[PDB]
């Protein structure tokens, strides 16, 4: 935004004014240049933001994509192995809901969780073009975007650095749509990209400090974009996500008439009262809070649902 | 329905602008395209 | 007063944890396109205002799946593990009591054991919004849902990942025909597909037109006016599987970008704002299974004669303890 | 006229630097002028111009002034004078902005009505150089103006004889310092309450025993019947015999009359017991809600 | 009478400490019992 | 303003003053997209 | 910049070549809708055939009386303020400023069938008040007269419906510009009668005044200036028309708290209501007869109506009075300088 | 001339970057912050 | 001003043919952004509570949203100029969706579908419906709602009650009869039920409130003493059970219902050398207020 | 806030003008003339 | 008449790296020229 | 806030069976024992 | 301070005993100051301080009618 009381200043720039007048115009132009310069950086940052926007809503979770991809023979499942695969996914998802905290004392399993992570996908396309590479001429394969602490835990004793520099293309492609694919666009409603090429049938790199890490046997980019971009700007880092987990608990259920009301030993939890208070039907359940603070839940709390005209 | 076909010939093999190097059973993934 | 009215309930809550993700992408996973910037200005008061807009596009280039993600580690949890009920007096439902005095004295009495009650002056045009408490202590409060059931139901169902309806459902169990999905969930001359020795554990909730169904199944729209978020909505309502093409690998299509069903900013879990933008990962909603946390029918059954060791015993004299088969069995603060 | 109607209030050049720094911050607040000139003076908007018989007005006479007087918006305060925009005469006013002066938030789309200060004490300016105190009307949504105007005219009747919003209570400090405006409002309340009754109203009056059974058969009606402190009491305590045969009943229709001449006296009850809506919040690309003290982008009605 | 108070003695401490008890604000001292009454009557007085 | 002093008083030569002990700023680190690590996963293209 | 409307119509109540460019012209709703609204809105005890008779009597003494029913497209759309001011020329206080207008409009339209078409129009307007379909629902403000072109009985009218009046280029004649213009009978500024201020922006209203008195009622049309907004112009004109308001009010036509506070009063329940009983409903509960008959109403006590049509955004408003040649005769006119026409013709009625 | 000073202030100004997004979000604009500090006069003492 | 609504792909060639005709219909967004999607104008966005909305809530939400006229549509996207702010540079034109005629010089307003609505477009390849308002004149604004509510409170009084007749709204030399041949007006009987209910409960709460405060209303002569009170309380003469929780509840309710039914005009049919009458379905020039 | 069902745990020490309030809250200054420390001073008087 | 979407293509707006719009603008210019020529001949017919 | 130390209702529950330990033993017959949760859980001399 | 530099617009080394440590990834000093200074001079070492813990205990309570006395 170009503010008022400074556009009227920037307007009459050719009028014979004073010095205390002509000395505010330079301030106005400095402000306008600062803003126009810092706006064009917003698109170069928004590209790196939108790419994570697209490369996050397109990726299934690892705990489901890995065990499936070990079942490619018999592409059509025969309605029985599918049941077993389901009963195995339902038990393998609960294994590694957080596979870098529950298993933090032992770093070896994390490299396995990453090796089978990178070997689970498929390559896209080999275009006849120049591609990202390190100094020694080994072509790169993938990227591993994380948070800043995942980098600190991975570069410590698990993932081995290989090289600290890489060369990358520095100019985009181009499409012009002129010649015979313009006539085809105006007369009919179609066009082809390399049209002139079928009618014939019928680039500089730059070394830049990066971090290229070996995983499995491939060469991947390991970084954390939450410092170069996303800092000092109020746009939340998309790699920080929210997980939902539905709990349920039973309240006041009585064990039916069977041998299901025992005691492990003789005289456990014996009260001084002349009768046993455990025999009576229980009415409340007790769980732990977020901060480990014992709470209560008795039948009185369902008075909002069981005592209503519905 | 089915607007994509008819736009261009499906087997149009004019000049491949790349390789696939994927070699997977593609029919198992049919939700992703025509 | 302390009288068990021969009935049992299942509490149902949905917590929320912020996590640190982890993403892998293969070279040339997307073909990105960039167009031309064009600029327009909205002439404001005395001064101008510019806006730069650039149209873009993108397209996947992979035949298979080129990217994968992973909930790597655990940050601080957002919603507490508390005990707050969803008082259904918010909803402007159907047939009320015959006498105004009885419904008024019912609301006044059910509002005396909780705090998510509507304010006593009942508005006309709004939606019975609750009050704004001054202080917040532990996070957003997650409400619970209760489902009535027989009292003598066996516990070996509440010890592992189960379904509050008592009967399983979902598109995971199929034979690839379109007439099957409703029968797996609602037809009862057949059996529960996971437990083949019965047809239902909660007769009062699983069957069509039952209590829990007529109360939670979102197609009947009973609590349409209540602002509170209903956890059992994703369990009692049949998922709309018309968008399929009889593929059975849409499971991967059903695990990526669920939008946040609740609200994240307020003091309670409301329904989602209309201009919401978040995303989340609901494992429990996909497989239609919950998890039993470390709880007990007896408060004094959790401690043990040695510090730093939580009590894990099965039962004692008609009083039961459940050891936690949740994904967060560790990696959470234990009392010490 | 094609340009927005500008106003030029001339500030006295003998103020204090703080006395004008406070004015520098009052950009986006609403002020009102008795006559619409181009060159007004600071004595036309201070509390000196809201005087009835040489005394400070009450919350009911100021209410009448706010709808009797022209409205304007302060846009920028230069060292010399004060520039302002007229609101309700000439439509051209592009990029007009308004600062939310209220305890409650403003959500996008609401219509704006302006209240004299009733929630506690007012945030005003005390220009002690020339001796003028300037108060600024509040900015309240129209769906909330109508609750307070009712809660104050009811108290006026009670004399002559708390509010919830988004889950937050407030207390009124409205005062009645005399007894003339109270009755000038009571007469309008009773007149508009008296021009609603007609012949066809009796056929609506016979449906009370039926509305009482539909309030037991339905859910939405059972809440409407609780607040109706009369329909809920007559429907079990009074009776009416069938109505007489309509004079020239082959031709006319009484209910159409009684509910056509009913909307008129209700599209005016707000605009007479209170103030009209002059602006409505339309934030194209700014934030969605507005907390107390943040400028908005509005468009005049 | 029939327009009942101070006899809420069947409550358990959870229903008492709860904010929904109008007889909670009048609990301020272990050796006192606060209550309401008719005012400015200095004697046993009339029937 | 007005002030009347007799022969001499301490307030005559006691000059204090204010001082602006230095201005600062900060420079921005303009990032290009084609130099990050993320751009390996996409093949950008201009298309007017 | 301004806007212009163009409407081709007949030439009965408007001859747009004797009219000075800059006068205001009015639009007329299709007359066949009065015969539909009268059936429902007439007061019980009056023959609605009076308005039908007068309306049929009016168009017989008009131009070609065919397609005057429904399917007719080309008709008499527009009329001028002078015409309505000259048909009711006996109800205006300033007799000298009104009889001259009437004389000039009768002897100026070059017609002898006029003065028999003006008596019919006034009878129709008087009936429309007696049948309770007021003229303020069938007339509104078409723009000021700017430019015209005529043929045998067929006229094409250009107007100005928005923006400043003087920023409008009439290529015909006389300085290429046009100024507002009204006959001096209809004009009156309320700020002078209410003894109000002068310096300030003023609005321009259109006021209908209604008198409710059977067989001798009346209606007239006014154009007023005032420093009062639309919400407070009613309280204004409500004070200068007391003798009409009162005479229309009176010449045009349940102790629930006690029993509800008596806890021994006979009261039924919500679960007891079976109104089919001839005792439980009628005899047991308190009997009362309604008799909401002949009581003052809204459409009966309505004495006036107004709408905002423009504004004058000057410091001091300046108007003259220059007797202009109205085609052979001279009529007292009033020239309003600097008028910017508003719109949204929403009428506000008084009671 | 420290014993002759009464106020000392140091000025900063910082420029923050932003990101261009699209969807249901609000468009962004650059921010510039200004902050001012002030010295705290202390003393010493010694004798013999 | 100009808005672009990007039409998704896979729109079957029978839907694009329909959207071709929808040039001159009014759509309502919640917020004014330059980029909007087909979900922002779909019926699933009015959606006031649970099920689709009622004729009362459409009235509540047509004066709350922002209206925009749909200008040219191209095979790819859908352009629309917002009205209210922006001064549309081209010739803004409207296509009248109403059973009545439009004269030259009216002041169009908006009104929910209180007839046999047939302006609905079913977009089934994506799964959403678009319903366009009615562009009725303003002279007929007080008549239509009054008649449609009277013809329902007459239907509800079939136990405590000519019988029928010409319920005609006659505008511009035409007759249109509200009474459809189909007596099974259900659904539409329910789409307006929430409105007639509030209207009745607000008429009664004022009637029964005046007769509980005036002990001398119809006992001093229902023709003599009433008008005298009227003509005395007209000007400033002199001084004049929860009785104070009822007046407030009557005002704070009937005033809100009046604010719902205000419906100020938004457009104006101002042709310049075209046709003077705009039939149902035709398009004409329009200048905006 | 920490236990969102109850409103206190010792009602004789939480509500205003109670026995705990009247005994330590520095606003009322009951332990004025004493030199002994008050460990519950910061817990009972509201901070500024 | 000159249609909008052609009245904007004659506006002296910025330049773009497209020659689609360069073809649209000529398409509109030729149409406006045909219309103007026919209108100007209409007077030579209307005189006779 | 406040922190509870290692405390008990009666001493017999504090003392242990074998030398060099503590008495967690959270309850026994209406008599109790609270284990410490202060910052000084260790770093303090104990009996042996 | 820089008055001329704006009005116009319009360092030796010495070897010292030091002890440096690499902490994390930055090179920083690490000095203790109880020998060169503060020794045998009557000043309290400012790096030593105070801190408060507020202990509480329940005394004389009785768990109400329940199974909690076992």
């Amino acid at each position: 935004a170009i503010a008022s009381e400074a556009l009227s200043l920037l307007s009459n720039t050719y009028v014979d004014g004073t010095e205390i007048d002509s000395s505010l115009r330079i301030r106005a132009i400095q402000q306008m240049a600062r803003n126009l310069r810092t706006v064009l950086d917003s698109f170069e940052r928004g590209t790196a933001d939108q790419l994570l926007g697209v490369l996050l809503e397109k990726a299934p979770p690892l705990s489901l994509l890995s065990p499936i991809n070990k079942f490619q023979p018999e592409g059509h499942l025969n309605r029985v192995a599918r049941a077993a695969l389901l009963s195995d996914l339902k038990r393998r998802v609960c294994a590694d809901m957080f596979f870098m905290t529950r298993h933090a004392r032992e770093p070896r399993l994390i490299s396995a969780y990453l090796s089978d992570m990178v070997s689970c996908t498929q390559p896209s396309v080999m275009v006849s073009r120049i591609t990202h590479t390190n100094t020694r001429g080994r072509q790169v394969d993938g990227v591993l975007v994380t948070t800043a602490t995942l980098k600190r835990q991975l570069l410590q004793g698990i993932l081995q650095i290989d090289d600290t520099a890489a060369d990358v293309p520095v100019t985009y492609g181009e499409m012009v749509l002129q010649g015979t694919n313009l006539v085809t666009a105006l007369v009919m409603g179609k066009a082809v990209r390399g049209m002139d090429d079928v009618a014939r049938h019928l680039p500089v790199n730059a070394r830049v400090p990066a971090d290229l890490v070996i995983v499995g046997d491939k060469l991947v980019f390991l970084e954390a974009l939450e410092r170069r971009v996303y800092q000092a700007t109020r746009v939340a880092y998309p790699l920080i996500g929210n997980i939902d987990i539905t709990f349920i608990m039973p309240m006041g259920v009585f064990q039916a008439n069977s041998m299901d009301r025992y005691t492990r030993h003789a005289g456990d939890f014996s009260t001084v009262s002349e009768q046993d208070p455990r025999q009576f039907p229980p009415q409340g359940i007790f769980f732990y809070n977020k901060d480990g603070i014992l709470t209560q839940l008795t039948l009185r709390d369902a008075m909002g649902t069981i005592c209503h005209s519905s | 329905s089915d607007r994509i076909a008819g736009l261009f010939n499906i087997p149009a093999g004019i000049i491949p602008t790349g390789n696939v190097l994927s070699t997977i059973e593609v029919c198992a993934h049919r939700c992703i395209f025509d | 007063t302390g009288f068990h009215p021969g009935i049992a309930f299942t509490v149902v809550r949905q917590d929320r944890f912020a996590t640190e993700q982890l993403l892998y992408a293969e070279r040339a996973s997307e073909s990105y396109f960039v167009g031309q910037i064009q600029v327009h200005h909205h002439d404001a008061i005395g001064g101008v205002n510019f806006t730069l807009t650039q149209p873009r596009a993108h397209v996947d280039l992979g035949v298979g799946y080129t990217a994968v993600c992973a909930t790597a580690a655990l940050r601080c949890p957002l919603t507490d593990m508390g005990n707050t009920a969803q008082n259904l007096f918010f909803s402007r439902g159907g047939v009320p009591m015959l006498h105004d005095n009885v419904t008024e004295s019912l609301r006044r009495i059910t509002a005396s054991g909780g705090r998510l009650n509507p304010t006593e002056p009942l508005p006309i045009f709004g939606g019975l919004r609750p009050a704004t408490s001054a202080g917040i202590a532990r996070g957003q409060a997650s409400v619970c849902e209760f489902v009535a059931m027989p009292v003598s139901t066996d516990l070996q169902y509440f010890r592992t990942a189960c379904n509050p309806r008592g009967r399983a459902s979902g598109m995971l169990y199929m034979g690839d025909r379109d007439a099957d999905i409703e029968a797996i969930m609602f037809d009862h001359t057949q059996s529960d597909v996971a437990y083949t020795d019965r047809a239902t554990l909660n007769p009062w909730a699983s069957q069509k037109h039952s209590y829990g169904d007529r109360l939670y199944n979102g197609t009947y729209n009973l609590t349409g006016a209540s602002p509170i978020y209903s956890p059992c909505f994703k369990f009692f309502t049949p998922a709309e599987v018309n968008t399929n093409c009889n593929t059975l690998d849409r499971l991967l299509m059903e695990a990526k970008a669920v939008a946040s069903q609740s609200s994240t900013d307020t003091e309670y879990q409301f329904k989602r704002p209309p201009g919401s933008t978040e995303m989340t990962q609901d494992p429990c909603g996909l497989f239609q299974e919950a998890y039993p946390p470390l709880c007990s029918s007896d408060a004094a059954m959790l401690r043990t004669a040695h510090a730093g060791e939580t009590g894990a015993d099965e039962v004692h004299l008609a009083q039961y303890l459940i050891r936690d088969a949740s994904p967060l069995r560790g990696c959470l603060p234990l009392p010490r | 006229m094609a340009m927005p109607f500008e106003i030029e209030v001339l500030l006295p050049g003998e103020l204090s630097p703080a006395e004008t720094s406070a004015l520098q911050k009052c950009e986006g607040k609403i002020i009102t002028f008795s006559t619409l000139r181009h060159r007004a003076s600071l004595v036309d908007i201070a509390l000196s111009s809201y005087y009835i018989n040489g005394a400070p007005p009450d919350t009911l006479s100021l209410l009448e002034a706010y709808r009797m007087r022209f409205a304007a918006v302060i846009t920028r305060v230069i060292p010399g004078k004060l520039l302002a925009h007229a609101i309700g005469v000439g439509t051209p006013t592009p990029g007009l902005f308004i600062q939310n002066t209220s305890p409650v938030d403003l959500c996008n789309g609401d219509y704006i009505c302006l209240l004299p200060p009733v929630f506690g004490s007012a945030d005003s300016i005390r220009l002690d150089s020339v001796g003028l105190e300037i108060v600024f009307p509040l900015t309240i949504p129209q769906t909330l103006m109508r609750e307070i105007i009712a809660k104050v005219v009811a108290r006026a009747v009670e004399r002559t004889a708390v509010i919830c919003y988004n889950g937050r209570r407030y207390e009124l400090e409205t005062n009645l310092q005399h007894r003339d405006g109270s009755d000038a409002a009571i007469r309008t309340l009773v007149l508009n309450l008296m021009f609603s009754i007609n012949e066809g109203c009796l056929l609506l009056l016979a449906l009370i025993p039926t509305l009482l059974v539909q309030g037991a058969h339905d859910g939405y009606v059972n809440l409407l019947i609780q607040t109706a402190n009369c329909v809920r009491e007559t429907g079990q305590l009074i009776n009416i015999p069938p109505m007489p045969r309509i004079q020239d009943g082959h031709r006319r229709f009484p209910i159409y009359e009684t509910i056509s001449s009913w909307i008129s006296t209700s599209s005016r009850l707000g605009d007479t017991l209170g103030t009209r809506a002059i602006l409505r919040v339309c934030v194209f690309d700014g934030p969605s809600t507005v907390h107390p003290g943040d400028r908005t982008a509005v468009i005049q009605v | 009478m029939p327009h009942p108070h101070w006899v809420n003695e069947h409550l358990t401490i959870l229903q008492f400490i709860a904010p929904s008890n109008p007889r909670l604000r009048f609990e301020l001292n272990p050796a006192f019992d606060f209550f309401v009454a008719p005012g400015d009557v200095d004697l046993p007085g009339p029937q | 303003f007005f002030k009347q002093i007799r022969s001499d008083d301490n307030s005559l030569y006691s000059a204090q003053f204010d001082i602006l002990l230095g201005t600062y700023c900060n420079t921005l680190n303009f990032v290009r997209f084609l130099e990050l690590g993320l751009s390996v996963a996409c093949i950008c293209t201009k298309f007017p | 910049t301004t806007q212009l409307i163009q409407q081709v119509s007949l030439t009965d109540f408007f001859r747009p070549d004797i009219e000075h460019a800059g006068s205001i012209v009015l639009i007329l709703r299709h007359p066949s809708d009065m015969i539909g609204e009268a059936n429902t809105l007439t007061q019980a005890g009056r023959d609605p055939d009076v308005l039908l008779e007068g309306l049929r009597n009016l168009f017989n003494a008009c131009t070609a009386p065919w397609t005057v029913g429904e399917g007719g497209g080309l008709r008499a759309y527009v009329t001028s303020l002078s015409f309505i001011a000259a048909c009711r020329a006996e109800e205006y206080t300033d007799k000298q400023a009104a009889d001259a207008n009437r004389t000039a409009i009768v002897s100026a339209y070059g017609c002898s069938r006029m003065e028999t078409r003006l008596i019919r129009f006034s009878e129709c307007l008087r009936a429309m008040v007696q049948c309770h379909v007021f003229p303020h629902r069938f007339i509104s403000f078409f723009g000021s007269l700017l430019e015209y072109t005529i043929q045998d009985n067929l006229c094409n009218i250009t107007a100005v419906a928005k923006g400043p009046q003087e920023a409008a280029r009439t290529d015909k004649t006389s300085t290429r510009r046009v100024t507002a213009n009204i006959p001096a009978c209809v004009f009156w500024d309320v700020d002078k009668d209410l003894h109000l201020s002068a310096d300030g922006l003023k609005h321009v209203f259109l006021v209908f005044v209604y008198t409710q008195r059977r067989q001798r009622e009346g209606v007239r049309l006014h154009l007023a200036l005032s420093q009062l907004n639309e919400q407070c112009f009613g309280r204004g004109i409500g004070f200068l028309l007391g003798r009409i308001r009162a005479e229309n009010a009176a010449w045009g036509t349940l102790p629930l708290v006690q029993l509800s506070n008596d806890p021994t009063s006979p009261r039924c329940s919500i679960g007891e209501i079976t109104g089919v009983n001839w005792n439980l409903a009628r005899q047991r509960l308190y009997q009362w007869t309604g008799d909401f008959r002949g009581l003052p109403t809204q459409l009966s006590c309505m004495y006036a109506a107004y709408t905002l049509i423009g504004t004058i955004p000057s410091e001091s408003v300046r108007y003259t009075r220059r007797m202009e040649r109205f085609g052979g005769y001279n009529v007292p006119t009033i020239w309003l300088e600097g008028v910017v026409w508003g719109g949204t013709n929403t009428w506000n009625e008084c009671y | 001339e420290l014993a002759y000073v009464r106020d000392g202030v140091i000025q900063f100004e910082v420029q923050q970057p932003m990101i261009a997004r699209d969807g249901p979000h609000p468009v962004d604009q650059p921010v510039h912050n200004y902050m001012v500090k002030r010295i705290h006069k202390r003393s010493l003492s010694a004798a013999f």
